[PDB]
């Protein structure tokens, strides 16, 4: 059960970028995909979730500006994070899990950091 | 893979609730007699034993999880499994809500010496705030559940301690175990069901069994050591009482724990116990909670209930099915306005040690059509205790069907209910 992340990076302030993230070996289609954040010496803190129905929910901080997509066709998922904000700078995760109660699966985790 | 010490003390947490502190009411109203109440909690163990070993066997067979869902699915049918799925959903789990949260009422008003009159009130107020707690996340649920399983064992050790040596304690208290105003055969079917619901939520060594490291050698050892424990803590807590009150004292009020707690620490001590009283009943009706939610979802996945879609909608803020969690409350709060703590203690009894001796003519089934499974561990005396758990199992079944009517006939009124149900979801494909 491997969660590959990819297009973390440097970006100027007011960037936009899209954190795909390719699962494998799960039931990608049943699994609720989401994408945490976890600062410096802290705990992860769920950015946005988007359900197996296409039923989205977005952290109050993000509203507006970030977009969960998936596709199950290809088992990934994307975040376009759009209009950047320095604060934003964190490490994101790419998690699935089908149920609450079930067991959370979790990707390596990629570092986005806004330069200005 | 758990600790031999972890499962013990998972398996005493989770048998060990609030049945102890106000069930004995109905024990000693039935019974009438000191000696006979604790002969119903010492039978009752014995048989939760004896259950818990044969409940054990097959879970460590069928591994996976669901428990008595799996277990009757993969022995006798998808029918029963789903029959088991739908009695959990709309029985087990709404009345034993219904029933903790009548009690917690009762208990809130005792202390804060309310009128009775907002029993009713205080319970649907209560179950509405923790069941929207529960659709908070796992997170504030899971702080609820680690808070209240810490302190519910104070006041039963306080309990305990302080009884034991209250002046007046002796072989005294515990006499003469038998009045003819209450004949042995007749209430000694309702006392045992009455401390059967304080043994509740020990089919779980089931689920549990699948996931144990090194089941055969572990496993008897820890369901019997646990269930031991709870039975030692039942018969010290109920002679403590005996040693407080008496038999006739217990069965004339409605918290027993809160009238003993008062006459050993008056002052704040005991205001200090009966908080702890609700807390532990807090934590079960939270516990309650989540092991019910648990259910629809898992009913529907399946595509066995009407609207599948509807009941398997999980919230992409906290990743939880919430429209079971709302059926099971609407269930529940018709159940308390239309019922009683010792009826819905009676109903849930029935309901849940019908469905658990089937589990038991399973195991023996297995033992039979299937001889050739890998069985980690096999139950200590197959033809025994298995027969042994079987005979308590049908003779609970038979007292409460003859004894109570109602009861026995709301049940499999809603059983029945639920068959026509799985026939048009056949059907229908969910």
């Amino acid at each position: 059960v491997q969660l590959v992340e990819s297009g973390g990076g440097l970006v100027q302030a007011g960037g936009s970028l899209r954190l795909s993230c390719a699962a494998s070996g799960i039931a990608f289609s049943r699994m609720s995909m989401a994408w945490y954040r976890q600062d410096p010496g802290k705990q992860r803190a769920l950015v946005a979730r988007i359900t197996n129905d296409g039923s989205t929910y977005y952290d109050d901080s993000v509203k507006g500006r970030f977009t969960i997509s998936r596709d199950n066709a290809k088992n990934t998922v994307h975040l376009q994070m759009n209009s950047l904000k320095p604060e934003d700078t964190a490490v994101y995760y790419c998690n699935a899990q089908l149920v609450a109660w079930s067991e959370n699966y979790w990707g390596q985790g990629t570092q986005v950091t806004v330069s200005s | 893979e758990v600790s031999g010490i972890t499962a013990l003390t998972v398996v005493v947490g989770t048998v060990i609730g609030a049945g102890i502190f106000f069930k004995p009411t109905a024990v000693y109203g039935a019974a009438g007699a000191p000696g006979l109440g604790l002969l119903a909690w010492f039978v009752a163990g014995i048989i939760t034993i004896a259950g818990g070993l044969t409940v054990a066997e097959i879970g460590t067979i069928y591994p996976q999880t669901g428990g008595m869902m799996i277990y009757l699915e993969k022995v006798y049918g998808r029918w029963l499994g789903f029959l088991v799925g739908w009695a959990q959903m709309v029985i087990y789990y709404p009345a034993n809500i219904a029933a903790l949260a009548i009690i917690f009422a009762t208990q809130f008003v005792n202390l804060f010496a309310l009128s009775d009159s907002t029993i009713v009130p205080t319970a649907i107020l209560t179950s509405i705030f923790l069941m929207g707690v529960n659709f908070l996340g796992t997170k504030y649920s899971g702080w609820i559940q680690t808070l209240a399983t810490i302190l519910k064992l104070i006041p039963l050790v306080v309990i305990i301690v302080a009884g034991l040596l209250y002046p007046g304690g002796g072989v005294i208290r515990l006499v003469p175990f038998s009045v003819e105003t209450h004949p042995v055969l007749t209430s000694f079917g309702s006392a045992l069901i009455a401390t059967l619901f304080a043994y509740d939520g020990w089919i779980n060594v089931g689920t549990l069994a699948g996931e144990m490291k090194n089941p055969g050698k572990m496993l008897p050892k820890v369901i019997i050591g646990g269930l031991s424990i709870v039975m030692a803590v039942y018969l010290l807590t109920n002679i403590a009482y005996l040693f407080v009150l008496d038999s006739s004292q217990l069965a004339g009020t409605d918290t027993p724990a809160a009238l003993v707690a008062s006459h050993l620490f008056e002052g704040i001590g005991s205001k200090l116990v009966t908080i702890g009283i609700l807390i532990s009943v807090f934590g079960g009706i939270n516990g309650y909670i989540i092991s019910g939610l648990r259910v629809p979802y898992a009913l529907a996945t399946q595509k066995m209930l009407p609207f599948s879609d509807w009941f398997a909608r999980i919230n992409p803020k906290t990743n939880l099915p919430i429209n079971g969690g709302l059926v099971m409350l609407g269930i529940a709060i018709v159940m308390i306005l239309t019922g009683q703590f010792n009826q819905l203690t009676d109903l849930i009894v029935f309901v849940i040690w019908f469905f658990i001796t089937l589990t038991f003519i399973a195991v023996i089934i297995l033992r039979k059509t299937q001889p050739d499974i890998e069985r980690p561990y096999r139950v200590p005396f197959y033809p025994v205790i298995p027969l042994i758990a079987i005979i308590g199992g049908l003779y609970i079944i038979f007292n409460t069907l003859i004894v109570q009517p109602k009861n026995a006939f709301i049940g499999i009124l809603l059983t029945l209910i639920g068959i026509p149900i799985y026939f048009y979801c056949k059907k229908k494909y969910g």
